[PDB]
């Protein structure tokens, strides 16, 4: 029963939160690259337009 | 000197245009009022000003005046017993000249400029004198401050002042090219002083506290790092170093804290005892507070000006121990003026020099041989406070990089009032190895030994621990219940320590050896009795168990007396189990 | 000063931010009056100033402004409030004006909202133990006048009730302590932000009931009000306070509804400025414009008034660690953390001992101040509640029926200390009660588990039986 | 020569000087503030209108009247001569041993040329580090890339001076062998504090390992761009001692973790948009262009094998840096944290350690003919032992069986044994008669993985025979 | 504009058992109803349509199948009014931007549909307000903030979402009226994370 | 180009009980193989070389470890062809790739390589293309995309993997040629997450 309960119930739910919490971080990092791409963009602008 | 006008203003940022021939990181003066500020980039005929002061008010068009030089401190007598800001500015003195709230552009002298003191000399006319040699003593509680030469300075004495009472400013000194040296001099905060050569770790900085003092130790020179979310311990951990620490002098960093905890030494240090030299505890400290609601730009300046105080009073021979408050803060504070930059941010927003700057400061610590031919050494314990307690973080990840020691706290240790709350398993020293030598001679011969018995257990009982949350403590079989009992009462009577307690607040190293001792042999003796056939659940219920629990409570002069009847009732109440 | 100035030529207008290219006489952070074609109008705040313009935050919506008839005036260069002891029992909107048909206030002074920081040598011990009436917080957590301790809640949780049974039950106990035998009440300033109706009325209802009205200023920025707005509130009342304790000498409580909602403002000019952000997107200096804010409270050297700041915040899903629970706590000296799963048991006050704290319980407790066994009996307390909680965890694993006696004493430990001691409802307990019932609770372990306790102690106060207190 | 005196901007790191254009990308230069002072830079972008220069050290003194720009080199390059043994550099070629500087016999780009791979040949010699677990368990092949993974507070430092100490080729095992093949070793560490500095000099000097070493030593608070270098000038001079003097040389690279994260640092100071994690994209390919560089070349008498050493920043296997190691290297050896603290050094543990190249390295005439059969009884042996040993907490000694606990003693006796070497170094045959002794505590018959004829030959012998110490 | 603000003191009564029962909204409160798909969102705002004590239902259809919207239209007629017995359509007005109508609308509608509650409430009248997805206006402002090149704040959103979902939902409440009588609006917002 | 793609019905004979049995790909198909450590991929790989019914062999080495394409590259030449008794490398292409090597040539090493299966399909034989590490391609078209500046998608790979990777393998199959002759593509592509 331990065992059982431990291979259907425990590991897939760990297994699920895993994927869930590198989703989310990934999301995080995806955000993270926009933002410098903006920077980036703006400081490019700056400096080409009126140095 | 270069004298331009301001073009620009943003929260704690100042462009400054008609600035060409200005350095960077000189420091400038912003607007009609005066406030300090440094540059930080130069670009044609404007420069980047970073305003150590709040900027509300400011209009454009307001002179800036340069004045050419880096930030730099006062070094002398008259620093100990005081209490600075961010800049190096005596709090008493605007408290004196503003009131209880702290306003802008007040200039007021680092060292008191009126007080005399007594001045002893050393060298004779004629002397060759090079930086960092001794021209002179001047008392100051119980010390013998060293009038240093500074660094950089050489020559022959031409005529030295006679024994007498002088102000900081006198010209005690004069060399023959004519160079009047005086009881203080100014240095660069952000230039390291100089030493002859650095020491290995050999002797160690003794805490007070059990747990850092006896499995992750710091060596006198070393440096140690102690992360922990909020509410974990940090700030009560460093309070506590600078009360019990055997270091003669503690420079106290709240870089971006509360005021309530600089108010907190304010009001206690002075009633507390120095515990080596018998006078007061606030004459060997020296505080730097930049509060949290203080100008963001001055913790970085205020980090800087604590580590450079700890080296002149390590160049004058000392032991010193600098407490960063949080490096977190100088880390947030350096983040948001690259906010103002609109630099290209590196991992969380943190400026990509930031790893830089923190291996700078950390590198400074060390037991060196001083240039006057003396050996000081500089402690650097510095707190992290990770957002969300993510021990993941850049700034975390950078100080894990370059510290000896490694005091990771818990939060769960923390909710459960369990203190000082160290994750043990996450934490570690690299010291351990090289202060065997000073614990045989100093503490007792077979301490190593003790000490990795403890360990040994611990790493046992945590992997016991697995089995235990899988099927419960109740399904081992009677040794490894021992183990995890034995655990229990390491972490809950030798690694547990109430900082507020009349006693137990320190501990000395024969106290937590005896207590280990202690500890060892019950553990010993039970696992006798149990490999024959005596119950675990009578050897709980011992009183000896209890004993071994309020050991800790016992004082240091009548600990030994307590530990030899410990110890022989630990060896009855065993032969009584047939 | 009594000339004005104008400012046409405005050649940006986006969200709350506002740009006019002819305004270097403006100064920084000055704030500015911005009228429309109709006559309305609107406040604003000098964000950044330059040769070639000058931006500024829209205070209100800026619905109805145009590039060509839009005008920008100058009003003062620095961001004051007009203050007078005459505000007790005044109800203001978020930017200080008043609400309750009364005329104006005539100043006394004229003070900057953003105030300026304490002197850490001008600052005081703060030690003086205020009963609020809440064993959790009083045994536990306990409140000491001048500090900063906040509310730690949730999207359902009863914050909002609990801070107003703190501020109905606190006192300060003189007989304890030998001070001065005085029964003064705390004068209050209720900085809301973002607050509904539903709530608002609550409250309004709650000190009308009390009879608190009159020692009260109210400073009331609602949900329908500008969002831009909320980031003066928190200023003007942590200004009021301080004017009234450190200028009249009062003991003022200070309460701010939701930090949450000052944050999302703070995260709205944050983005529209293109600031560096945090976590979470909200802007780096989060923390230091948040310790500007809590910064503000606490007790003063030679001076007799004091300043004591119970914020409230909705942590978002809960979650501790969360941006502004995270800061909130590496600023604030402890916090009062509410329990969902306490809540739906139908426990009240909801508060979870273990992530609650309190920085400055130290300095308030002890003999002398309350009595000489609270700390021990505190440490213990947790101790015990810790290792019930455990002993919960193992029981979803073991089952109940195969503990020990011990864990299962410690199991209706843990079960009797949720039902008494948290659970305590609208009553309000003097310390020797809550005392009382923490040694009754205490009892139901053996004498020898109490580590954390002097045996002094024990044998004093050992041995009292639940139901001598009731039943 | 000639001067650009142009600065227009300086802001952190970079600089940047107008009508610059004569300066090469990747230039080195000299920067000379208004006092004298000389600081190096590196160009990182040319153009028609400016050059952008990223500083070493910092840019205190500097302002936009009075400094002055001067090239140094266009590309970077090390005087490279056989006379660096012995020698101590501060990780630019700077001698930091106080000795006078060494004539160049040439001086080489310290970027590597890629190898040919039709030039390459198979490794098949093996390194003697030493150490047991590492000898017979994950034999260090000759042209190998065998990373070290260690943790924050692991001694990773010490088994490193220890191999570099120990390390020795064995050609009177190599059949007849040459009788005697230059032997180096290259040590370059990369952010390391004071403390580690003074442990890696006294190490190296107090038995004479210094003789046949050549150490890059960059320092935690020296510059990122030295960092950056210190590798590349490590790897040219084994590159140039392997392949021009037939030297077989031994590369330890002493923290991957802190050279990763100056590449970040450095990404990030000249605007790059990062990878994944924050670190650069390219991280890959500057990790392949370090370690790529050892192998053995077809008609050439020399090697290159290097030894990456990097600490997984919260023990994440998964992490960038130890997860790209583990692509571009060949195995790992990995330390165990419970060992450590049980007492045990080295606390290598060999159950998530690996050596891809080791069949090929070991045998007849390489080692000893039982040396793979050894390594893998020794393998299913040790894990059999720590499941029992795990099983035995729940059921008890008593309910195992009579097999079940002559595993569980072997378990013990070979980490205490076979692991715990402390400082000895051991020759192969030591560490193969160490092991024989401790699989003659299983009784003959459950050795399945070793053939009969080698079984008969060595089994039977007693730990006390052999041991060190009890 | 309203004279006063008034605590609401009786209930919404929804006609489902356990909204009526265990989580009671009263007359001028607000709801949310969260969940995945195929949960019951709609069936529940519709049963609320259908069965409420409101005296008119301002049912807006932002960003959702058009086949609900035909689905209302086609039945209501038929239904029984539960207060006046009349057709069940006379009471209701339906503001419909399905999800594949312009996506700027969608932030229209939901204010097209308060103000016309607001205005039913200012005759007098009890009015119920069904907001089929705010998920959708939510959407919508993400896409305008996204043209607009400004910078998001979590998850794309612009950052003062939170104060236009909190601006929509404080027009609920139970008011005396300009005129000096008697009026509430419910508003029960469906939310699709 | 071709004049037409035929169906897939005769088989790819690899000379493998289980592979040509169990699992079977059919002439001008495609097979996904794992390279995992001890396996030995190599002596199946260079079986499947040797018996194959294909006439010619093209191997790709995308971005390999200096050691494992040493490997290939010795080993390969040692190899002899059942059909003529003379060296297999007489019939086949390598493509060797180190992970020091340029990151361009590492992407484009497998477009080249089916380039020159495709060439030798159009002369009307049956070409056999092997990729040893379409993984390490991957990383290649990931650094690349980086270095462009390009959002990722999932695990830092560009949005676009997917459609390299399909035309890559797409390219594969049995066709009629433009000279009227009948050739075939069969593409064993290796994977080492
Ligand atoms: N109260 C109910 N009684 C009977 N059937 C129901 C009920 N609620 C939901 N259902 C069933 O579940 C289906 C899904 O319900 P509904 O259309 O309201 O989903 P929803 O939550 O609004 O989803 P979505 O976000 O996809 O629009 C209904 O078509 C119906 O078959
Ligand atoms: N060693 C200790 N002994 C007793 N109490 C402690 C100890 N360490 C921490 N605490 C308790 O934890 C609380 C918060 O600790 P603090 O130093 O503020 O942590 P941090 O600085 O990480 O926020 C203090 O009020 C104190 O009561
Ligand atoms: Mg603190
Ligand atoms: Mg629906």
């Amino acid at each position: 029963r331990r065992v059982n309960a431990l291979e259907q119930v425990v590991i897939p739910g760990i297994r699920a939160q895993i994927r869930f919490i590198q989703q989310v971080l990934e999301q995080r990092e995806r955000e993270d690259t926009f933002r410098l791409k903006r920077i980036k963009g703006k400081i490019e602008a700056r400096e080409a337009e009126e140095e | 000197m270069i004298q331009g006008v301001i073009q620009k203003i943003a929260g704690p940022a100042v462009i400054a245009k008609g600035m060409l021939g200005a350095r960077m990181y000189d420091i400038c003066k912003v607007g009609e009022e005066g406030l300090v500020g440094e540059i930080i980039r130069l670009d044609g005929d404007t420069a980047f000003v970073q305003v150590y002061e709040d900027t509300s008010g400011l209009k454009v068009g307001e002179p800036v005046v340069s004045t050419g030089l880096p930030l730099a401190v006062e070094l002398g007598p008259g620093m100990l017993n005081g209490i600075y800001d961010g800049i190096q500015r005596p709090l008493e003195r605007i408290r004196e000249k503003t009131g209880i709230y702290i306003t802008r552009g007040v200039v007021v002298h680092a060292l008191d400029r009126e007080k005399k003191w007594a001045w002893t000399p050393m060298v004779k006319p004629g002397d060759e004198v090079r930086g960092g040699m001794v021209l002179g003593t001047v008392p100051e509680f119980g010390f013998t401050h060293k009038i240093l030469v500074p660094p950089d300075v050489r020559g022959r004495v031409k005529e030295v002042k006679p024994a007498g009472e002088y102000t900081v400013e006198e010209p005690v000194v004069v060399l023959e090219d004519g160079t009047e040296l005086k009881m203080y001099h100014t240095w660069p905060v952000r230039r390291a002083r100089p030493v002859q050569r650095k020491l290995d770790p050999n002797t160690p900085f003794l805490t007070g506290m059990r747990i850092l003092d006896v499995l992750f130790p710091v060596a006198m020179g070393g440096t140690a790092a102690i992360p922990g979310p909020f509410g974990s311990g940090k700030t009560v951990t460093q309070q506590s170093l600078a009360k019990w620490s055997n270091a003669d002098v503690v420079v106290y960093v709240g870089c971006g804290e509360r005021g309530n905890e600089m108010t907190d030494v304010l009001v206690e240090f002075p009633e507390l005892t120095d515990p080596k030299t018998g006078g007061p505890l606030m004459h060997r400290t020296v505080l730097i507070a930049n509060t949290s609601n203080m100008p963001v730009a001055a913790r970085e300046a205020s980090i800087y000006v604590g580590v450079t105080i700890a080296e002149y009073f390590r160049d004058q021979g000392f032991s010193v121990a600098l407490m960063a408050d949080s490096t977190s803060r100088w880390a947030e504070a350096l983040r948001e003026i690259s906010s103002r930059l609109e630099e290209m941010p590196a991992e969380e927003g943190y400026p990509p020099y930031l790893a830089a700057r923190l291996a700078a400061f950390y590198e400074r610590a060390g037991k060196v041989i001083t240039l006057g031919g003396e050996e000081g050494a500089v402690t650097i314990v510095g707190a992290v406070s990770p957002p969300g307690g993510d021990m993941s973080e850049p700034v975390t990840q950078s100080t894990l990089r370059i510290v000896g020691a490694f005091w990771r706290l818990d939060a769960s240790l923390a909710f459960r009032r369990h203190f000082p709350a160290i994750n043990w398993n996450g934490s570690y020293s690299l010291f351990t190895s090289a202060l065997d030598p000073w614990y045989r001679e100093n503490v007792a011969e077979d301490y190593p030994e003790l000490r990795d018995a403890i360990s040994e257990l611990l790493q046992r009982e945590a992997g016991l621990q697995e089995i235990v949350q899988l099927v419960g403590p109740d399904a081992l079989q009677d040794a490894e219940r021992l183990v995890i009992e034995v655990g229990r009462i390491i972490r809950e009577d030798f690694l547990q320590q109430n900082a507020y307690h009349e006693v137990d607040a320190y501990c000395s190293m024969k106290k937590a050896y005896g207590i280990m001792k202690m500890i060892l042999a019950f553990y010993k003796e039970a696992e006798a009795a149990i490999k024959r056939g005596v119950s675990i659940d009578e050897i709980l219920q011992l009183p000896v168990l209890e004993r071994i629990g309020r050991a800790r409570y016992v004082s240091e002069e009548e600990f030994p007396a307590y530990f030899e009847e410990a110890m022989k009732e630990i060896q009855g109440a065993f032969k009584a189990l047939a | 000063d009594l000339l004005k100035k104008e400012y046409t030529g405005i050649t940006y207008i986006s969200g709350p931010l506002l740009f006019v290219e002819n305004a270097k006489d403006l100064a920084y952070g000055a704030i500015v009056d911005i009228k429309d074609g109709t006559g309305r109008v609107r406040g604003g705040q000098v964000i950044e100033v330059s040769e070639e313009y000058a931006v500024i935050q829209v205070f209100e919506e800026t619905t109805g402004l145009d590039l060509a008839t839009t005008s920008v005036s100058l009003v003062e260069d620095v961001a004051r409030l007009g203050v007078s002891k005459e505000m007790l029992g005044r109800r203001f909107n978020g930017i200080g004006k008043p609400i309750d048909g009364l005329p104006p206030i005539t100043p006394e002074k004229r003070l900057p909202i953003t105030g300026l920081p304490l002197n850490p040598v001008a600052r005081r011990k703060p030690e003086q133990f205020i009963q609020t009436g809440i064993s959790t917080i009083d045994v536990m957590n306990t409140l000491v006048r001048g500090q900063k301790l906040p509310i730690f809640s949730g999207s359902g949780l009863p914050a909002n009730e609990i801070a107003a049974q703190i501020a109905r039950q606190a006192t300060v106990r003189p007989d304890l302590s030998g001070e001065g035998e005085k029964e003064e009440p705390f004068a209050v300033v209720f900085a809301a932000m973002g607050i509904t109706q539903r709530e608002l009325s609550y409250f309004i209802q709650e000190f009308e009931r009390t009879g608190a009205l009159s020692r009260s200023v109210l400073f009331l920025n609602k949900a329908d009000d500008p969002t831009i707005e909320r980031i003066l509130t928190p200023r003007m009342a942590l200004t009021v306070a301080e004017y009234l304790a450190f200028e009249h000498d009062y003991h003022v409580l200070v309460i701010l509804t939701d930090m949450t909602n000052y944050c999302e403002a703070l995260r709205e000019i944050g983005a529209a400025r293109e600031e560096i952000p945090g976590r979470r997107g909200y802007p780096g200096y989060m923390y230091t414009d948040l310790a500007t804010i809590y910064e503000r409270a606490g007790v003063v050297e030679g001076k007799k008034g004091s300043v004591t700041q119970i914020p409230i915040l909705s942590m978002p899903d809960d979650d501790r660690t969360h941006p502004i629970p995270d800061l909130t706590g590496y600023i604030t000296e402890g916090q009062i953390q509410l329990s969902r799963e306490l809540h739906r048991k139908g426990i009240y006050p909801p508060i979870d001992p273990l992530p609650s704290l309190s920085r400055l319980m130290n300095n308030g407790v002890g003999k002398g101040k309350t009595r000489e066994d609270h700390k021990q009996v505190s440490d213990q307390l947790y101790s015990a509640y810790a290792n019930g909680v455990d002993i919960r965890k193992l029981v979803a694993i073991i089952g109940e029926d195969a503990l020990t006696e011990n864990d299962r004493r410690y199991l209706q430990f843990a079960d009797a200390f949720e039902r008494f001691f948290i659970n305590q409802g609208q009553q309000n307990r003097s310390i020797e009660e809550s005392l009382q019932i923490a040694w009754a609770l205490l009892s139901m372990l053996p004498q020898g588990e109490l580590k954390r306790i002097s045996k002094d102690h024990i044998g004093k106060y050992y041995g009292q039986k639940l139901e001598e207190i009731w039943g």
